[PDB]
């Protein structure tokens, strides 16, 4: 979770809120041919820089049928601003709901786990990490270079509190986040592995100029997909840190 | 009558079977406040009998309860796309669904070309062990209309709610029967299920038994849903068709009797040194060859509408041409790379494909009497274990060519190889888990075979038992474990580089990582 | 490994060659990118490689 | 003319074989010979004769017809 910056509240959402104080998300989507629906979707996605919330995949710029809007708390939460997020398709939308588990990634796996677990309390706040409340710079998720599976870091988790909970159980919250959001599927692991591939490829020449170009291209500019993986790779590598702090000059 | 009835009548007047059958149902009931009149119902039935230009008859859905090894397997076969790959596993129940469809389809095949009503039900060994409420329910789908059918059984010592209906298929049989006797050229639905028993295909027992019927439309349903591509029927059809075009045959009979006389054998045995008689014997053998050559030359000249059927089997087997038989001791002759040779000595997979395509083509041409394009009919063909005897080159090509040679034919098949199951889109391939049906993940239409194996068949691309695989795993563990040169990376690298070779996209990456690690320990010396 | 005659495979080839040549961001680059992102998923091996390299060599320009 | 030759091995000591045919219009140019397989059979039969429980090799093929 690269964390986002929730902007100021927009007007047409409040206008639809006023007319029906008790309404569902489907009511907001169907009303007025969904013009306000796609307007709010564009607002949320522009806030988020067109990157997936928990999955961090390059959301399509042109086609808006590849982007879904979901709620941190299971679906008045249908209208609250502190609940709407934009997520990937999750590998679904080819079928409807009859798909093999253990491969779904972002949110459809969340619903599948909720249904097969029979979780009555849909309030996930305080149970898994919320991207809105996360700090700007968090260490948290580290991954081994062998399989690319993201794993919690005990050292950083033990020295921070999240979602108004004691810092002792923060590691448990991170593990629960991993378990619910299925952030270790084959596709994302392969994507992380090839991100490591392309970080490593430019380093064969040991050309510090091109390496500094890579650091400038990743760290600076608009955030890109798999930002967490890039940050972990940059911090883990000692030479990248030495180049960033000015120890090495070319 | 409401204006909707008038609109439906007007639509049905412009060649619409759906509207005709909807008005038939309305007249047979009290729908939309329409007075019950069987006269207009019969008129609508007669109008519909003249509107059967083609409906692409399908099987739509299936409902199984306590059959074989499944409990409840409501499944929706594709309708807009004419294919479905039932992937499953070995022992999960692929053949269960296909067997259910063929038991359902035997009743349909009977009610097309037979009289009375004959069909097969659930036997004693098919009922699930533990409960007795078995039922097969396949909902057919003609062009816009559906006919329910439930095949059910019940143990004598109990009475479940397994009320077998057979309610819908009677209407389909009736409408085809009425449509038959107005113009004896109709596109009857095709029915055929093909088990794995086609392995014992073309052999001498069928060709040698060659030594009539006019091939009516009602024939090709016969011996179709059995499970074997009977080459004997195809050979008989070939002979009957080409016979439409005696002294030589009488000469062959006389020469066989004369040259095989016991007196001639005794004379030959008595005088071994018979060079003068040996010359006459070789002259007789030359006459044998000349007569046989002339008799065969009276054949390989012309053909008939059989050419269209022949073109179907030259596409699936490249390099094959000039399929005739021999008027000498019976055999079928092909030509492979300018090498004429007999069919009995073809490859196993070649014979399998040849028999399969020939049988389907024969069925399709017998059902369709008079058409410019007889080979693209409407029907259902079921294939079990399509990858039985096929090379991987043909496995990724078998289905895309099958859907092209035969257009309006459903091809629900079962596969056991990734190469065949990566030419079909991900929404039309079905996976049978331990007890439930699951859909394939996206990215199968043109994906790599390794991905299909890994995320559709649950098998690792690297055998997780071999010594070399474990050595590679240990090497990949050690390279990233902060000891990239601790003498064991050295040993295992010296082993794996010699084994796999210095140029493979599994060790090149990891050696590049090792080189990067080597570079990483240069500027840190001063630290 | 991949189908020798398949429409999506041909689109993959027609995307890959244009990525490694002229028309890196033009008429057809975005449309084939979207078409091959709808299928195969937007997160696989080949397409992430191609997207990363196109980002690299559009940043260089 | 056609000919098939197979060499059978046992404990590093080899047995020759050749099976051939010729169409009955020309004088045969390849006569059959089974010198080594008679040897092997005689060896095994003698071993059985002196001791009834001597292990013998297994010869079998499984054709595709094992489907049914
Ligand atoms: N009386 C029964 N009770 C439970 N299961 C049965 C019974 N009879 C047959 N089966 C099941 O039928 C299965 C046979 O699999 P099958 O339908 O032939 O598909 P495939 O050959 O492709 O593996 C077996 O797994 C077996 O469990």
């Amino acid at each position: 979770l690269k964390r986002i910056n929730k902007t100021a509240e927009d007007q047409f959402l409040i206008n639809f809120k006023a007319q029906n104080p008790n309404g569902t998300w489907d009511e907001f989507r169907n009303h007025e041919q969904g013009i306000l629906y796609k307007r709010l979707k564009q607002h949320i996605c522009n806030d988020q820089m067109y990157l997936c919330a928990y999955c961090e995949i390059d959301l399509d710029r042109e086609n808006e049928h590849e982007i879904k809007v979901e709620h941190f708390k299971s679906k008045n939460w249908h209208l609250e601003w502190s609940n709407l997020l934009a997520v990937c398709l999750g590998g679904t939308n080819t079928g409807d709901d009859f798909e093999l588990p253990a491969n779904l990634s972002c949110d459809s796996y969340k619903s599948h786990y909720e249904d097969k677990n029979k979780i009555n309390d849909k309030d996930w706040t305080g149970k898994i990490l919320l991207p809105l409340t996360l700090p700007d710079a968090h260490n948290f998720f580290t991954f081994e270079k062998v399989t690319g599976k993201l794993l919690p870091n005990e050292s950083y988790c033990n020295t921070i509190s999240i979602d108004g909970k004691p810092a002792a159980e923060t590691l448990s919250i991170v593990t629960k986040t991993i378990e619910v959001l299925n952030l270790n599927c084959s596709r994302l692991n392969n994507a992380r592995r090839k991100l490591l591939f392309h970080f490593n490829n430019c380093a064969r020449e040991r050309n510090l100029r091109k390496l500094h170009n890579l650091l400038l291209q990743w760290n600076q500019g608009e955030p890109k997909f798999f930002q967490t993986t890039r940050d972990i790779i940059i911090r883990d590598d000692r030479i990248c840190q030495g180049l960033l702090n000015g120890t090495i000059r070319y | 009558l409401p204006s909707r009835i008038t609109k439906l009548i007007k639509k049905s007047e412009s060649g619409d079977f759906a509207s005709s059958y909807q008005l038939y149902k309305v007249f047979g009931s009290k729908e939309y406040g329409v007075e019950p009149d069987e006269k207009m119902s019969d008129y609508f039935k007669e109008l519909s009998a003249k509107q059967l230009e083609g409906g692409q008859l399908r099987v739509a859905d299936i409902h199984l309860e306590n059959y074989k090894g499944f409990e409840s397997l409501i499944m929706d076969f594709s309708m807009k796309k004419n294919s479905t790959i039932l992937v499953g596993n070995n022992g999960c129940g692929k053949s269960t669904i296909l067997d259910a469809i063929q038991k359902g389809l035997t009743h349909l095949s009977s009610r097309l070309s037979t009289r009375s009503h004959n069909g097969d039900g659930i036997e004693k060994h098919e009922l699930r062990k533990g409960q007795n409420y078995a039922s097969i329910a396949i909902n057919y789908d003609y062009m816009g209309i559906r006919f329910p059918m439930i095949i059910a059984t019940t143990e004598p010592g109990y009475e479940d709610r397994a009320k077998s209906n057979y309610s819908g298929i009677n209407e389909l049989g009736s409408i085809f029967k009425t449509a038959h006797s107005i113009n004896p050229n109709v596109s009857f639905p095709l029915i055929a299920m093909y088990t794995v028993e086609r392995a014992n295909d073309v052999s001498t027992r069928d060709i040698e038994n060659s030594e009539a019927q006019i091939w009516d439309k009602f024939k090709a349903y016969n011996k179709s849903l059995t499970g074997k591509a009977d080459f004997k029927l195809f050979f008989r059809w070939f002979k009957e068709l080409i016979e439409i075009e005696t002294a030589l045959r009488a000469e062959i009979r006389a020469k066989e009797k004369d040259l095989d006389n016991p007196l001639l054998k005794a004379l030959l045995a008595e005088n071994k040194n018979s060079e003068t008689t040996k010359k006459l014997l070789e002259d007789h053998q030359n006459s044998l060859k000349v007569l046989k050559e002339k008799l065969n030359s009276y054949y390989s000249v012309n053909s008939k509408t059989l050419h269209t059927v022949e073109d179907a089997m030259y596409s699936f087997l490249p390099g094959f041409s000039n399929l005739k038989l021999q008027r000498a001791p019976l055999d079928l002759i092909v030509d492979k790379n300018n090498v004429s040779l007999s069919v009995l000595q073809l490859s196993q997979g070649e014979k399998t494909i040849l028999a399969l395509i020939a049988d389907i083509a024969r069925r399709l041409t017998l059902l369709n009497p008079n058409s410019v394009n007889p080979l693209d009919g409407t029907g259902i063909v079921l294939i079990d274990e399509i990858d039985l005897h096929l090379h991987p080159s043909w496995q990724q090509n078998i289905i895309p060519r099958l859907e092209k040679t035969f257009k309006n034919i459903q091809f629900i098949v079962t596969t056991h190889s990734p190469q065949v199951c990566h030419t079909i889109d991900s929404q039309n391939i079905w996976l049978l888990k331990n007890g439930q049906k699951f859909k394939a993940p996206k990215g199968v239409r043109g994906a790599i075979s390794s991905w299909v194996l890994e995320n559709l068949f649950e098998v690792a691309q690297r055998p997780p038992e071999d010594k070399y695989t474990k050595l590679l795993q240990e090497y990949k563990n050690l390279v990233f474990s902060e000891k990239y040169a601790s003498e064991d990376a050295r040993k295992l690298g010296a082993t794996l580089s010699q084994h796999f070779g210095p140029d493979d996209e599994t060790l090149v990456e990891l050696k590049l990582e090792i080189e990067k690690r080597i570079w990483e320990d240069d500027f840190e010396k001063d630290q």
